[PDB]
């Protein structure tokens, strides 16, 4: 029973880290998305 | 400098496991009294030896 | 011929401005999935 | 006339480094990942 709840806790860690990589695979989108925000701003001033 | 709070040689089994639970990533005043709670049967424990 | 080289400044805006949107509503997008980090039911997995 | 396209340089310049500086906060991003190869708690679940 012991070795049964430390492979469950390794899993419970295991996917709390998975979402925290997830997390930062979004964080990084994000921020794709904000600075080309920042570049077709940019862009229309260009534009202007 | 090199002190790290989690990992420490000579740890016991009982902080080992508070640490194996208090590394999930939602931390709320449940899971971080029952973790305490279970350190501290095994503490007990140990204690009454 | 002039103004017509100049309309279509006016529709390349308007290029630049579709674009523009796409890029903001995939910051937005972004921003609320970092931003509620997990779920309350991933906390329930976690939990469990 | 040269003026307006003199300072149209100056703002395809700013287009170039919004660029930059989106690609360098992907760079920075992906090293801090790269650099932290497997999280402390990732290591923990193998031991586990």
């Amino acid at each position: 029973l012991a070795a049964s709840a430390t492979k469950i806790t390794a899993d419970n860690i295991s996917q709390s880290e998975a979402w925290r990589r997830r997390r930062q695979e979004w964080e990084i989108q994000k921020n794709n998305a904000e600075s080309e925000i920042r570049q077709i701003d940019a862009q229309l001033e260009a534009l202007a | 400098n090199f002190v790290d709070p989690t990992l420490r040689t000579g740890q016991t089994g009982m902080m080992n496991t508070m640490l194996e639970q208090l590394s999930q990533s939602e931390l709320n005043k449940d899971t971080l009294e029952n973790g305490f709670r279970q350190y501290l049967t095994a503490f007990e424990q140990v204690a009454d030896l | 011929m002039q103004e017509q080289a100049l309309t279509e400044l006016d529709a390349e805006k308007k290029i630049l401005e579709q674009s523009r949107a796409g890029a903001q509503s995939r910051v937005d997008s972004y921003r609320a999935l970092y931003d509620e980090n997990v779920s309350a039911e991933e906390k329930r997995t976690m939990d469990l």
